[PDB]
């Protein structure tokens, strides 16, 4: 925000009884999250005036009735993105968020994402979202890994 | 070409620098602006290859520059007296702010190509530099 | 609007103001349309005495000095360029100058026409009449004016 | 061929792992055997997606290749332009083919270039002439009033304007319109239909919007571009073009389109009592025009289709939209199409 702006949707997007198998889900918001969601729906962030790149996940979400007809897990997927967010524009801008995230935070992430990933399975309308999600189970367990080293460093 | 007058019987072209051989390129960056120039004299070179010319071997493609901060631009084609086409790239180079060389194409080997980037200097643009 | 209002007015009443008789400087004291009597009255004294009936004053004789710098105009098209496709544009009520040191000037009014004294120069008789602009279209010059009230003091 | 979830998959390899031994069942998330075993489920996992949408992308080409109705590519964007001399000309002075124009803005540096010659008239003052984008896609899309210079000598040249913006700058066609355009092509083998007739007309790429009116003895088409502004060439290239499709015994005529006006009043009560200032009016005001300015002839100005289009934005923002005029749906003629005014919007 500090830096360059968003994209219109994007913006638009995150100021917003099933059961699995493998995974059950707790809808903490991450110390991060918290602090960033204020400044997102707040107008204090620049804001660009037109939108390309039409192949992002968020118009995937948005193209698909899951706001309608499953919006618990429409939910989730919010929560996942402002987490994945946020822990996108401390690396490349403003370093002094760091200390506000815990590899707690970003573990229950995975358990978020999966326990969305099989409802997702059950209906063959979201494969595309489905394909982007798995991609970054794995992202995050990266982090998780080397988040209470590179705090250190830094 | 100094006595040349090329006029016509109560017509006129509306556009000045006509019948005369002057020649305007006009861009708002080096790589449009390089585009125009190299194209405009790159076919006509004529040789005797039995197989095409120096625009299938030379790719110049793939040039880039400080778009944002120059603005629009009329160089001139005879900018030089008689000079030749290297004395005119080089104006529109205007190094040192623009790398010119020619190199061998790794990315089609078999073929030569043109490069013209912005310097690598900067920051991020050093680092998009392949290591050796 | 007030200049498309007074402009109509005075096309409505034109063929009735045959009293007023056309000079080169006429500036009378006597109110042309509060008098029967015939009077010389140029342009300028025209337009100051057509504005005057209504609540604004402007000034006198108000020369071409006037519309420098009193900023009771905003100019529409400037001097110099002479475009005849761009005539149809104009609106009723706006100014249009004449010759080449802004010897006169006029109103214009639609279909194509103007109101203005035209004569012989040393005090003609012909009283005050509507013309085509084809014919005095070569003397146009360009400039043209507009009016306005509201934000002006 | 289906899908079958990372877990579902999982949960079949470890249920057939476990016969004929119980030395393995130990699969908490630290176990190395469940972690290859997650990585196994989520390749197939992959391969299945992957497999489907291959599927799906097999069939749309074989449905080009059959019917050879290939996609259409990216689409120049073009439109008019007025030269304005500094006195009425004095020769019967050319311009050729070719020569360039560029706006001096900074924000749009993309340049422009002529199809066809032109000649200006002795003694004339303006002309208009058409220029065609180099670039193709949403950049020659350019604003009112762009393009400024000429880029060349423009001795006898005071300035150029536009003053139309282009619309027919276009990126490429998604699935869901050539799924369309293919259906009314399937449609439309049959010749002597109205909808035969749509497509007849349509296959042309520039054109955009196309209606056609009936009547007892005489067929009429009605066609435009984005701009809404039928050309003479292109009329021309339809009729030889349409050959094929033309009704052997009736009369047909390629013409006739007309700008129907309308002004859209609004009344929009913004949830957030804070930021409700003229910014986002004007937002909002682009946001109509541009979805007002889309339309075509064969479409119709609705209500709803209307409210859809501006309650696009996040229903927590706007939370309720009212008209003030607008009550009942406008029925367009078929020469006619609607599209904006001058709009006026405003909070309360």
């Amino acid at each position: 925000n500090n830096f360059i702006p968003q994209p219109q949707g994007l913006l638009r997007f995150l100021n917003t009884s099933f059961v699995s198998k493998f995974y059950t889900p707790q809808l903490q918001l991450s110390e991060l999250a918290k602090k960033v969601l204020t400044n997102i729906k707040t107008d204090d962030i620049p804001v660009l005036e037109r939108e390309f790149n039409d192949n992002t996940i968020i118009h995937k979400a948005n193209d698909t009735l899951l706001k309608v007809q499953a919006p618990r897990m429409y939910m989730i997927l919010q929560s996942i993105v402002l987490e994945a967010y946020a822990i996108v524009n401390c690396f490349v801008e403003n370093p002094s968020s760091l200390k506000y995230l815990t590899e707690e935070d970003v573990s229950i992430t995975r358990e978020n994402l999966n326990y969305v990933a099989d409802y997702l399975g059950n209906y063959d309308d979201y494969n595309s979202v489905v394909l982007d999600l798995r991609d970054l189970d794995l992202c995050f367990s990266a982090i998780e890994l080397q988040l209470p080293l590179i705090k250190k460093e830094a | 070409i100094q006595e040349v007058q090329a006029v016509l019987p109560e017509v006129g072209w509306l556009i000045d620098g006509d019948g005369d051989n002057e020649v305007k390129f006009t861009g708002s960056s080096a790589h449009e602006v390089m585009t125009g120039i190299i194209r405009r004299f790159i076919p006509y070179m004529k040789y005797n290859y039995t197989e095409n010319t120096i625009d299938n071997y030379l790719d110049y493609d793939d040039l880039s520059s400080w778009d944002e901060f120059e603005k629009l631009t009329e160089v001139s084609a005879f900018t030089n007296f008689d000079g030749s086409l290297k004395q005119l790239m080089d104006m529109v180079t205007a190094r040192p702010f623009n790398e010119l060389f020619f190199k061998n194409s790794e990315k089609t080997p078999g073929k030569a190509q043109l490069v013209l980037r912005k310097t690598p200097f900067n920051p991020t643009e050093w680092r998009a530099l392949d290591m050796i | 609007p007030l200049s498309t209002i007074l402009a109509l007015d005075l096309n409505d009443n034109l063929k009735s103001l045959s009293n007023i008789k056309y000079m080169f400087k006429g500036a009378p004291k006597e109110n042309p349309f509060g008098t029967d009597k015939d009077v010389y009255i140029d342009t300028y004294n025209l337009l100051y005495w057509l504005y005057l009936g209504e609540d604004e004053e402007l000034a006198y004789p108000m020369n071409i000095n006037y519309f420098f710098t009193e900023g009771r105009f905003f100019t529409i098209f400037g001097k110099g360029h002479k475009y005849k496709v761009d005539v149809s544009k104009f609106i009723v009520g706006d100014i249009l100058f004449f010759g080449r040191s802004d010897t006169n000037i006029g109103i214009y009014v639609g279909d194509g026409e103007f109101i203005s004294m035209m004569g012989k120069f040393p005090k003609d008789e012909t009283p005050i009449g509507k013309y085509k602009l084809d014919d005095y279209w070569n003397e146009f010059n360009g400039r043209v004016m507009r009016f306005d009230e509201e934000v002006y003091i | 061929m289906k899908t079958r979830k990372l877990t579902n998959i999982l949960s079949k390899l470890i249920d057939k792992t476990m016969a004929g031994t119980s030395k393995i069942t130990d699969f908490t998330p630290g176990s190395a055997s469940r972690s290859l075993l997650e990585a196994v489920s989520l390749e197939i996992e992959q391969f299945y997606i992957l497999t489907k949408e291959n599927i799906d992308w097999g069939i749309q080409e074989g449905i080009i290749e059959a019917f050879d109705f290939q996609k259409r590519q990216s689409k120049r964007a073009y439109g008019d332009v007025t030269i304005q001399f500094y006195q009425p000309l004095d020769m019967r002075m050319y311009i050729p083919a070719g020569t360039t124009f560029t706006s001096t803005r900074q924000e749009y540096p993309q340049q422009f270039e002529t199809l066809v010659d032109y000649y200006a008239e002795p003694d004339s003052t303006e002309i208009v002439v058409e220029v065609y984008c180099k670039e193709t896609g949403v950049a020659g899309n350019v604003p009112e009033g762009t393009i400024n210079t000429i880029a060349s000598g423009s001795s006898l040249i005071r300035s150029v304007n536009n003053e139309y913006s282009f619309n027919t700058g276009t990126k490429e066609e998604s699935q869901e319109d050539f799924k369309r355009r293919f259906h009314s092509f399937v449609e439309s083998r049959g010749r002597a239909t109205n909808k035969s007739v749509r497509y007849g007309a349509l296959q042309i790429p520039d054109v955009e919007g196309v209606y056609v009116y009936e009547e007892t003895g005489h067929i009429t088409v009605f066609a435009h571009d984005r701009n809404g502004n039928l050309s003479d060439t292109l009329k021309e290239d339809i009729i030889d073009a349409l050959q094929d499709y033309r009704p052997s015994g009736i009369m047909l005529d390629v013409t006739g389109v007309e700008k129907e006006e309308v002004n859209v009043s609004a009344t929009v009560t913004i949830s957030n009592k804070s930021r409700i200032g003229d910014t986002l009016q004007k937002h909002i005001e682009s946001v109509i025009r541009s979805y007002l300015n889309n339309l075509k002839t064969s479409d119709d100005l609705i209500i709803t289709d209307l409210i859809q289009a501006i309650m696009n934005i996040d229903d927590v923002l706007i939370y309720d939209v009212s008209f003030d005029n607008l009550d009942e749906n406008i029925i367009v003629p078929p020469q006619g199409i609607i599209r904006a005014g001058e709009i006026k919007v405003e909070l309360k």
